[PDB]
């Protein structure tokens, strides 16, 4: 019941957004390009 | 790439005779004595009190006709929201440690009140202001 | 190389879980009293 | 729908159902607090003496969130208040939820009543997992990590739990060089938790990364495929990152580790992006601190000079010796690109400062090496920019730092072998100290020449006259 | 003033302010020049514009 009962105002993966959330996919990106894909 | 960049708290915002620019005034939340006054355009960038931005001041966009941006080029302008382009029309070596930058964006004017330390990247002839929130 | 002493350690250290309170579901977050409110005369 | 609905009840004067404003201020949840707590608000002010349990609670967690202490203390009191009033059935659940609560708001203000409740709820309710972790969390604290026997027994009580699992791992992570524990058991506790558990998880991947990470970095290498194995560990680190930004983009962590590998590859520009993206979202010690030091990679000693001083004021509060030493490394870096003697003298100022707050023989190392540079650069200087004053600092310091460098060669473990500080010290006082004389006398004679021009120039004027 | 350290010419404005001091000539130079603006000053002020009117 209180499982049920229980909620998490954040998630587990969004608790770095809190009241502010910032894109980093093109941080991503240039991950992908120059790490995965370093020659 | 950049020359300055700090975060700022408006501590007013004055919207005088105009309709479309305000002009704002913040301080540093890192470096007090910092100030910062600024002329903005409130229909593509509106502004309240107590607001906290991102202010970047850069020589260039880098990473003479103007002409529309290619969608496959990339600057540093992608990652703020309000960008402007003016002139230095004064550079003002005063006390020991207060430094006043004047820049004019199209009429729009900024005045950068600092420490010599910060401020003596800031003797170029034009600047952009990267703003972000 | 007899040169000033610092050393560099980069900080990427996890912070300890928040365990933040948790919300108490209002009674229309239940399917049952959801059924009892909507089927309403 | 539901503020279309508003506006029509607000047009037809008919009273508005506050269970709208509830479904409002749950869907608000995840979009815009401050939305959702004025809804909730609303819903209060329109139900009057209706107000519930849940209503109430879940404004003191809004207030919590907004770091309105006093207002979510008033309005736990209320939700405390009217717990009375709850049904027998969902009396006790909800107690404990109530309890758990203001065991929280104890916590942040004073950790005995949070233990007392701790207590009180863990007699009440041994099951719940959050309460037994915050107390052991506590008990860490208070104890310094005495207590991994705790926090084992909490393992094996709730292997299948993300949050045990995970704060089992920060208290690995945390003392595990203390407890001599294997190196590689966080890291194979974390490999079983993603393959049998959650491979989703980001805590644990990051973990994984942070370990290897760590495991590359001290590494040895000593050839090419040395070199190679090292980017293989810091590519499979590099891989748990990107997992963990497919499952989020916004992870300001994954994109800390990558900078941290992109500075380790020497990619400084995007270490440098990312580390002030970083501190445009978070501001805590550690981004700071990368920053200061990727600006030191960068070559922007004065920008790193700001991000320490803004570091160690803002956190550390002039305490830290680390910051300290950073700071004079930067002043002196400045000064030797720069020829800046003022960087010299706070450089200085700084590590005298640091080794009053310590006294380590490595401090009196770097005040030394300071105090020979500042010799060797006022020496190498002309007459013309030069002073007396600073001659004789110069030259005291001089004598002071031969005196410590014979004081640590005399040590039992010098931060350098003594044959080396014995030599240095023997260089320097040969030749350094009598270059420091004729520099001296030059100097006079400089001033003198001054004088008896400014001297004779005013009888000849006086004779005009 | 070439003798007065405070008050003469500043040291960043000029390359050659080390060998500037103690002069006499120059000084000379210099007063003959203050002096001519003193002149200036007196005539202006007491023959051509008596009511302090400088905008001509």
């Amino acid at each position: 019941e209180i499982a049920s009962n229980e909620r998490v105002l954040i998630d587990h993966n969004k608790v770095l957004r809190g009241l502010k959330p910032k894109d980093f996919s093109s941080v991503a990106k240039d991950c992908e390009l120059r790490i995965l894909k370093e020659k | 790439s950049a020359l300055f960049d700090d975060i700022f708290t408006v501590q007013t915002v004055d919207n005088g005779r105009y309709n479309k620019v305000s002009r704002i005034i913040g301080i540093s939340t890192t470096n007090s004595a910092i100030k910062l006054t600024l002329d903005i355009n409130n229909e593509m960038f509106p502004v309240s009190q107590d607001d906290s931005l991102t202010v970047t001041l850069a020589n260039s966009l880098s990473l003479k006709s103007w002409r529309p941006p290619k969608p496959t080029d990339k600057s540093l302008a992608d990652d703020y929201d309000y960008v402007m382009f003016g002139t230095v029309y004064k550079f003002e070596e005063g006390d020991e440690d207060k430094i006043k930058v004047y820049v004019s964006f199209g009429g729009l004017l900024m005045c950068l009140e600092g420490g010599y330390k910060s401020l003596a990247s800031l003797k170029q002839d034009n600047l952009y202001i990267l703003i972000r929130r | 190389r007899q040169d000033y002493i610092a050393k560099v350690r980069y900080q990427n250290d996890l912070p300890a879980p928040p365990c933040p309170p948790k919300l108490l579901k209002y009674e229309i977050e239940k399917e049952a009293p959801q059924k009892e409110f909507l089927k309403d005369s | 729908f539901l503020e279309k609905y508003v506006a029509v009840c607000q047009e037809e004067n008919y009273p508005i159902l506050p269970e709208a404003y509830l479904v409002l201020s749950r869907v608000y949840e995840n979009k815009d607090l401050n939305v959702a707590l004025d809804y909730l608000m609303k819903a209060n002010d329109i139900l009057g003496d209706k107000a519930n349990v849940y209503v109430l609670n879940n404004l003191g967690i809004y207030h919590f969130f907004r770091n309105n202490v006093s207002q979510s203390s008033d309005f736990f009191a209320q939700s405390l208040e009217a717990l009375n009033n709850v049904s027998p059935q969902n009396k006790e659940a909800l107690s404990i939820t109530l309890h758990y609560n203001k065991a929280r708001v104890e916590e942040v203000s004073n950790q005995s009543e949070a233990e007392k409740l701790y207590s009180k709820l863990m007699e009440k309710c041994p099951g719940y997992t959050s309460n037994k972790i915050r107390y052991i969390y506590l008990l860490a604290l208070k104890s310094n990590g005495n207590n991994y026997a705790d926090v084992q027994q909490l393992l094996d009580d709730f292997p299948s739990d993300l949050e045990v699992r995970s704060f089992y791992g920060w208290f690995l992570k945390r003392y595990g060089r203390k407890n001599g524990l294997k190196q590689d058991l966080e890291s194979q506790h974390h490999k079983d938790t993603l393959i049998n558990y959650d491979k989703h998880d980001c805590y644990a991947l990051l973990s994984l990364g942070n370990i290897y990470a760590t495991i590359a970095r001290e590494m040895k290498v000593t050839d090419q495929k040395q070199n190679e194995i090292k980017r293989q560990q810091y590519l499979r680190a590099a891989q748990f990152y990107h997992k963990v930004l497919s499952i989020d983009p916004k992870n300001i962590y994954a994109a800390q580790g990558i900078a941290i590998i992109f500075s380790d590859k020497e990619r400084t520009g995007l270490a440098l992006e990312i580390f002030k993206k970083v501190r445009d979202t978070v501001q805590d010690l550690g981004t700071f601190i990368n920053l200061g030091h990727c600006f030191m990679e960068a070559k922007q000693f004065g920008k790193a000079i700001e991000s320490y001083t803004i570091a160690l004021e803002k956190f550390s509060n002039g305490m830290d010796s680390k910051l300290l030493v950073l700071i004079g490394r930067a002043w002196y870096h400045r000064g030797f690109y720069e020829k800046s003697m003022d960087a010299y003298k706070k450089a200085l100022e700084v590590s005298e400062q640091a080794y009053q707050l310590s006294k380590l023989p490595a401090l009196r190392f770097n005040i030394v090496f300071i105090q020979f540079q500042i010799a060797d650069f006022v020496k190498s200087l002309p007459n013309t920019q030069r002073d007396l004053t600073t001659l004789e600092n110069a030259l005291s310091g001089l004598n002071d730092a031969i005196k410590s460098l014979l004081k640590l060669a005399e040590l039992e473990q010098p931060p350098y072998p003594s044959e080396d500080l014995k030599a240095r010290a023997t260089m320097g006082s040969n030749t350094l100290r009598n270059q420091l004389e004729r520099a001296i006398q030059d100097q006079q004679d400089y001033e003198m020449s001054i004088q008896e021009k400014l001297r004779t120039a005013r009888r000849k004027q006086q004779l005009d006259e | 003033d070439l003798m007065d350290e405070k008050n003469s010419i500043k040291p960043d404005v000029i390359e050659y302010a080390a060998d500037i001091l103690g002069d006499v000539e120059l000084q000379k130079e210099l007063n003959s020049e203050y002096e001519q603006l003193v002149s200036d000053r007196k005539f202006l002020r007491e023959i051509v514009f008596v009511n302090g009117d400088h905008n001509w």
